[PDB]
RNA sequence: GAAAUGAGCGGAGUAUUUGAGCUGUGCACGGCGCGCACGCACUCUUCUCCGUGAUGCUCCAUGUUGGCGAUGAAAUGGGGUGCCCCCACCCGUCUUGAAACACGGACCAAGGAGUCAAACAGACGCGCAAGGGAGGAGAUAUGGUUGCCAGUACUUUCUCGUACUGAAAGGGAGAUGCAAAAUGCAUCUGUGGUGUGCACACGUCAUUUGCCCAACACCG
RNA sequence: UGCAAGGCCGGAAAGAAAAGAAUUAGAGGCACCAAGUGGGCCUUCUUCGGUAAGCGGAGCAGGCGAUGCGGAAUGAACCGC
RNA sequence: UAAGCCCAAUUAGUGAUUGCCCAUUAUUCCUUUGGUAAGGGCGGAAACAAAGGAGAAAGUGUAGCCCUUCCGAUGUAGAUGUGGCCUGGAGGUUAGGACGAAGCUUAUGGCGUGAGCCUAAGAUGGACCGGCCUCUAGUGCAGAUCUUGGUUGGCGU
């Protein structure tokens, strides 16, 4: 398949909303925690500070969730889950799960060329010829 | 940049969906939300909006109350017309205190086992809202009733009970406990049973 | 008695067929022409139903559930295999007799099954063409 | 197709009915806007005659005191006293550079005296009204703010059979008429741009060398930099 | 827009094709110059006759 | 269910809905109904008026079995008559006999209209219940 | 130690958030209890006639319906 | 802030639960179905013991 | 008005501490003018004429002119 | 150009009716004790008409001219490290106010704080409803079975409520009509009455009325 | 036959003219449940004690507290927003 | 011969408008999100094989049933909502794993506003475990002169 197309992917922000002042502390994760500090410069929204996640940063819903190939991603675990993506084929792409073994990925990658269903993590070498 | 000071205070609480988990109320809300928009009848507007309401706000009606207000409308009905279909969005309970009743046709959201019997034994009929969507689908010749919310215990406890004018009931598991000071004139004062406005 | 509108309230958040992966809600129903978890497209509780499937070689099977024999689970889905090179507008009418609201989707499904069986037989004319090499331990 | 044929045979009648009502309202807006233009050009000639008959014999023509004022808000929403803040709500001036047409009677002037540091008002011309109604005039239809695009949408709004086109609204605004209130309560408050070229001083009256207060027809060149 | 776009100014006021056509034979320098030749003879005549 | 609790929501908000100025502290107003006449006098007078005092005689060793006297009205006597037997009941004919003390209801009272004439066997009865069942067509028979 | 005694600063701004709720009309809560009593007992004599006139008028409105 | 709540009278001031310092004074019915079964098992063992009275 | 509400106080005074109020005087005046009119329209025809506004644009005949000029002798006071 | 709604793209023509002039006749205006600067009434300048619903419920797909790109790279991103110009006070906390010369704070891992029970209350979910529901205990499927099974299924006075009030002895609430008896009499299809008051029934206009449900107010 | 009161019946009703003769981003009226707070502080103006105070205490409003952003080089509170 | 003070202009007795520089303001154009939100469509119109395409759910809330339109949006203490995320166990369903599960690692990208989820590579591991609907709780750390273990600069002082 070739993906269905739409307008260009805008992505209001590509920078991660990381935590305030996490770089100075090896404990602190980069996952966002909201400041409740009463004198916090990020919370009080100063000029030179990090931004905070907000409803305005949300993504264009016509183009939301689609990967850079042009496909939404549906995680599959075996061969019978390719059969859901037959009509929904130029919209969704298969993502073979990590715990699926190397033996069962042959059966999935053979039929996903037969049945013409894009896998996001499989048979990219073979899809390049045909 | 707009000076919208008292603009959140103009907002009210509407709640377009129901909180109920019943799958048969959700089918009547499927049916009467269809009829509310696709018909100019104010019946289906009110019957849809009263079906969303909570179980406390769907207070039940008694069968002797249906038999009196249908009587006082059949007094000034020409007797060539039959009678309306009484419709309550709520429960019909039986009334022991009214033995004989006419043959009336009642659509309720649930009947008692005994309110169902005394309707059909009087020559009447217990309907339901899918069955009312077929005969009179817009509410032609109906009589929409509610059921009484005053007289509840909770409504009788709403108030201060010791400010003047208030005859609400105190929250007391013991009845003879809160009866002395502030409730008898000999025990230093008694709250005034009447206050203007 | 128990209508389809009531059966849809009972199974919409929990079913064997739902398959809510990610946030997609793609139905695993084998009587579903679309894969969507919608009410029109699930054929296991709709009182009449019609799915179009593959068949022997390149033929196009049509499994129809008429409303008559839902009481019996082994007599309720009747299958009718068309020709091998069947015209796909005819497969649409073979399901638009039972349910006309699955007419546009089943044309696209029957046209999809003719593109696949032409391609499944196309990628095996190259896979067996690649497979002339000394291999070990054939199975039978 | 037995049900679907009667729908498109009824849709066929509603197409020729909107095509008739479009050209019927095109004529009675072409005809009614000619009547008003004769009045705007002819009554303007009458006062040029009376002011020469006055000046020739040494007399004076006291012109009629203006009945319509255009009122724009020039200061923002911060630090406003509750008497001044309520009048700015009752004039529908809730944001900076919102503009409203008001009548110029004694109840309205004594509301405009009480909020002068926040507003700049004056006396509009015919072109100031029709530039504000055409370019930046919108309507309150179904509780929503929709822009004037055709005279059918105006005639659907007022339902008055006297206000059928966009020249009816600039008529009732410019010359007060029986329906000044229904036309102006029909429209949304006009939201203008800031003036090009600037403002001289927001904080002082127009006589003091600044911007607020009354401009005895000079408000047209100030609004002509905003519309 | 609506004072500068061509078809929205005419959708609202069909008489604007007459108002603009009236204001072309007013800006015209042939009509203009023999309009001030007459208005400086119609007004001054009624001026000198109302002072007698 | 702990997962439905307000604790799980304000988890991470470091004051748990008690505030920065005045904290959540152990018994800031007393333990129990302390201060009913002192610092909670406005609460105890407004909502719970007739508290705080004495009233009436002292019944030492009350027995609630001899002061047993339940109550039924005339309009609720259909609760005790079987549905087979009210329809055969006509004034001047054979009426059903209702034995009240076998049902609770030591005293008959006379509220409302009696919907079926019957012979009531009651331990007690009132003026307006005796008056009103002899005119309806039944009677009242005393029992012990 | 010493603090701020008495202030009326925020209160007029607090009193107008949910408004000054205006007075209620003169047909609501117009109880005549506590009024001058010889004219209160007189008006009870009249309302006990106006109720039985209203019982008789409605009963007369029914016989003017069962005959027409 | 206390409101229009009932005056509590809950009667639990006498060291009833087993904490680290108190043995407790507490009686739980977790053996209710096993003593239910025991009395019946012991009435069927007794009805054999007396038979046929 | 007390805090957020306007409650209705029922005071009781002696009769010398009340005057009858002329608050509705201007409303009973234009009410009885609406039975003065409608008694001249349905039956007769004689009406007092409607009053024209003084805010219209008339011509001014100057019967006296001055010059407002701030003379020098206006300062010596 | 995947419905180009145009003074603009089309058709069909030589004119259409907007102003400017110059005007008639009434009125209105301006002076007096005849004027009208052409207000209201009935030759110059300009393009004027009719056109196409959606049989499309929604979304997405169609130019031109180079440069790069020949299956070993090109191209957009993402990530990594520096740099430039700019911006930027240390976090948590109490406080009117903390970047503070105010407290706590070297690093990391792992633990680490609104829980459970009891009594009421309100909101909401569910069952039954003038009734509701146990609890304790029996019973036998089970007098079975390692276990499942301490569960499930089944069965009966007690409690809350239908009636309140009085310190107690005690007493104990329907409507209507006739009517005035210190327990009045007769009816038993019935809102105690008045004001406001969804839906609905019959007319009217671009709501009149009837009944009023729930509710409020005033009474009885 | 007047007066006061509560009803009943019929009438009229610019739904409020004209005189500057209102306006409204004007859904009105009820009720339940419950937080946090109950140390404030600054300012134009009025003001009290004080020699005065970045002092103490009030009045009407607006602010900071709780809030940045653009300006006064810097400044919780000023100017703009 | 101000880059100072007081007045005054806007390209200068030339013929009429607004010298220009800077905002989280204003106007307008996009996108998001929420409404006391407001409207429309949802009886598959006909027709169409491979060698113009897919969707269309009567709907609080989703990867929102699909479109069109309008307005609002910051906030401590606080309240609330969330087919909002995460952890241990239980009832059901659907699947993974010696062709390599949990765990660990990261210039492994992807996408979600975010909490987070998922893929890839380990020249890591060596046997268990995921997703969805419900049920349950000893369920989320950055600081308590926090507890216990280890480490570190001071310092080869
Ligand atoms: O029942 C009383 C009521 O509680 C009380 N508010 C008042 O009603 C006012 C009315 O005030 C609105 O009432 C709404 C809720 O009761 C409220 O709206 C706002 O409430 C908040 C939370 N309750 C917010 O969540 C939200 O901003 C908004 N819904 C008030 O705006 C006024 O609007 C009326 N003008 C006058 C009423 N008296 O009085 C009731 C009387 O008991
Ligand atoms: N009076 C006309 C009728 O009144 C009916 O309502 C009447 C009664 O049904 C109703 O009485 C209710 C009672 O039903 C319910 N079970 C208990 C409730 N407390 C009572 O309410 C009434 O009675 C108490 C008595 O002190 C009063 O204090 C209270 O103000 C009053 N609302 O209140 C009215 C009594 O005057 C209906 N609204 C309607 O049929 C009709 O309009
Ligand atoms: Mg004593
Ligand atoms: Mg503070
Ligand atoms: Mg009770
Ligand atoms: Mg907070
Ligand atoms: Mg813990």
């Amino acid at each position: 398949v070739k993906p269905t197309v739409s307008k260009a992917i805008v992505k209001k922000r590509t920078k991660r909303f990381t935590r305030h002042r996490y770089e100075l502390f090896p404990q602190l994760s980069s996952s966002w925690r909201k400041p409740r500090g009463e004198d916090s410069p990020v919370r009080r929204r100063y000029k030179g500070q990090k931004a905070m996640p907000n409803k305005g940063y949300g993504s264009d819903r016509a183009t939301k969730y689609i990967t850079p190939s042009g496909f939404r991603s549906f995680p599959i675990n075996n061969v019978e889950d390719l059969y859901m993506l037959v009509m929904q084929n130029r919209k969704y792409a298969g993502v073979i799960s990590h715990t699926v073994g190397a033996r069962k990925r042959k059966a999935i990658a053979r039929k996903a060329m037969e049945l013409d269903v894009r896998l996001a993590n499989g048979n990219a070498k073979l899809r390049k010829i045909a | 940049g707009v000076d919208l000071t008292g603009i959140s205070k103009k907002s009210r609480v509407i709640r377009h969906h129901t909180y109920s988990t019943n799958p048969y109320i959700k089918l009547l809300i499927k049916l009467y939300k269809f009829l509310a928009k696709r018909t100019s009848s104010g019946f289906n507007k009110v019957v849809y909006q009263r079906l969303i309401k909570s179980r406390s706000n769907r207070a039940p009606i008694s069968l002797s109350r249906i038999a009196v207000v249908m009587k006082r409308k059949a007094v000034f009905t020409a007797k060539s017309k039959a009678a309306p279909i009484a419709v309550v969005v709520g429960d019909v309970l039986d009334d022991v205190r009214m033995a004989r009743i006419p043959a009336m046709r009642v659509c309720a959201l649930r009947f008692s086992k005994s309110a169902r019997q005394s309707i059909v034994a009087a020559g009447g009929e217990c309907l339901t809202f899918d069955q009312l969507a077929m005969i009179a689908p817009t509410g032609k010749n109906t009589y929409l009733l509610r059921g009484r919310k005053s007289g509840r215990e909770s409504v009788r406890h709403f108030g201060a009970s010791g400010v003047p004018g208030s005859h609400s009931k105190p929250y007391a598991t013991n009845r003879g406990k809160e009866t002395k000071r502030g409730r008898r004139t000999g025990r230093s004062y008694k709250r005034k049973a009447f206050r203007h406005v | 008695s128990h209508s389809v509108d009531l059966q849809w309230i009972l199974v919409r958040q929990n079913s064997r067929f739902l398959q809510k992966r990610g946030g997609i809600r793609m139905s695993n129903d084998p009587f579903n022409n679309n894969g969507n978890w919608t009410k029109r497209h699930c054929g296991f509780l709709n009182e009449k139903a019609a799915v179009v499937k593959p068949a022997k070689g390149g033929a196009i099977c049509v499994t129809v559930k008429d409303g008559s024999s839902n009481n019996k689970p082994r007599q309720t889905y009747r299958k009718t295999v068309h020709a091998a090179g069947v015209r796909a507008s005819d497969v649409s009418r073979a399901v638009a007799a039972v349910r006309p609201d699955l007419a546009d989707v089943s044309f696209r499904r029957a046209r999809r099954m003719a593109c696949i069986a032409s391609r499944t037989a196309k990628v095996a004319a190259a896979r067996k063409a690649r497979s002339e090499k000394i291999k070990f331990s054939r199975k039978s | 197709a037995a049900f679907k044929q009667q729908q498109t045979e009824n849709f066929k009648k509603a197409v020729v009915a909107r095509k008739a009502a479009k050209a019927a309202l095109k004529k009675t807006a072409y005809l009614r806007a000619r009547k008003y233009s004769r009045e705007y050009r002819g009554a303007e000639k009458k006062l040029v005659t009376l002011r020469r008959q006055a000046a020739s014999h040494g007399n004076y023509y006291l012109e009629a005191k203006p009945k319509v004022a255009v009122v724009t808000r020039i200061r923002g929403i911060a630090k406003v006293n509750p008497k001044q803040r309520k009048i700015l709500q009752l004039l529908r001036l809730r944001q900076i550079f919102n503009t409203v047409f008001v009548k110029m009677n004694k109840p309205m002037e004594n509301m405009l005296r009480a909020v002068e540091p926040y507003i700049a008002y004056g006396y509009p011309s015919l072109a100031t009204v029709r530039a504000m109604v055409y370019k930046r005039g919108y309507l309150k239809i179904n509780g929503q703010r929709v822009k004037i695009t055709d005279n059918q949408m105006i005639k659907d709004k007022y339902n008055n059979a006297d206000i059928v086109c966009a020249e009816d609204m600039v008529n009732q605004i410019y010359t007060c008429g029986k329906h000044f209130r229904t036309v102006t309560h029909g429209m949304w408050p006009f939201k203008l741009a800031p003036p090009a070229g600037g403002m001289r001083q927001k904080r002082r009256h127009f006589v003091e060398g600044g911007d607020y207060g009354n401009r005895d027809t000079l408000i047209n060149r100030f609004l002509a930099r905003m519309i | 827009n609506g004072i500068k776009n061509r078809r929205l100014r005419l959708r609202l006021n069909p008489y604007v094709k007459r108002e603009t056509a009236a204001a072309k034979g007013m800006r015209n320098v042939a009509n203009r110059d023999a309009r001030r030749k007459a208005k400086m003879a119609r007004v001054t005549k009624a001026k000198k006759a109302a002072t007698k | 269910p702990t997962r439905f609790k307000k604790c799980r929501h304000q988890r991470g908000s470091t004051f748990c809905g008690y505030g920065r100025v005045g904290k959540h502290r152990k018994h800031e107003s007393g333990r129990g109904n302390a201060g009913g006449m002192h610092h909670h006098r406005i609460n105890f007078d407004k909502y719970h008026p007739g508290y705080f005092g004495k009233l009436g005689m002292d019944h030492y060793h009350r027995k609630k079995n001899p002061m047993w006297k339940p109550t039924i009205n005339l309009n609720n006597l259909s609760r005790l008559i079987a549905a087979e037997e009210a329809a055969k009941a006509t004034k001047g004919g054979t009426l059903p006999v209702v034995d009240l003390q076998s049902s609770g209801y030591a005293k008959l009272l006379g509220n409302g209209h009696i919907q079926v004439p019957c012979i009531v066997k009651a331990r007690y009865v009132s003026k307006l219940a005796d008056k009103k069942i002899r005119k309806a067509g039944g009677a009242v028979v005393l029992q012990a | 130690a010493k603090s701020k005694n008495h202030t009326n600063h925020n209160q007029s701004s607090k009193n107008h958030r949910n408004g000054i709720k205006g007075p209620m009309p003169l047909h609501l809560h117009n109880s005549k209890r506590g009024s001058w009593l010889p004219a209160l007992v007189n008006a009870r004599r009249v309302r006990k006639h106006n109720q039985k006139a209203a019982l008789k008028k409605r009963r007369e409105r029914i016989a003017a319906f069962a005959a027409k | 802030p206390k409101g229009n709540n009932a005056i509590p009278h809950v009667h639990q001031k006498k060291h009833w639960n087993p904490c680290s310092s108190q043995k407790g004074n507490v009686k739980v019915f977790l053996n209710q179905p096993a003593q239910k079964h025991r009395r019946r098992r012991l009435r069927l063992l007794k009805a054999k013991k007396v038979f046929p009275r | 008005p007390v805090r957020t509400r306007t409650l209705r106080k029922r005071i009781c005074v002696r009769f010398e501490h009340v005057r009858k109020s002329r608050c509705q005087e201007a409303f009973k005046a234009k009410e009885h003018q609406f039975q003065a009119y409608l008694a001249a329209k349905k039956a007769g025809k004689a009406l007092p004429p409607l009053k024209k506004s003084s805010r219209m644009g008339g011509i001014v005949r100057p019967k006296n002119v001055e010059v407002l000029a701030r003379r020098v002798a206006d300062y010596e006071a």
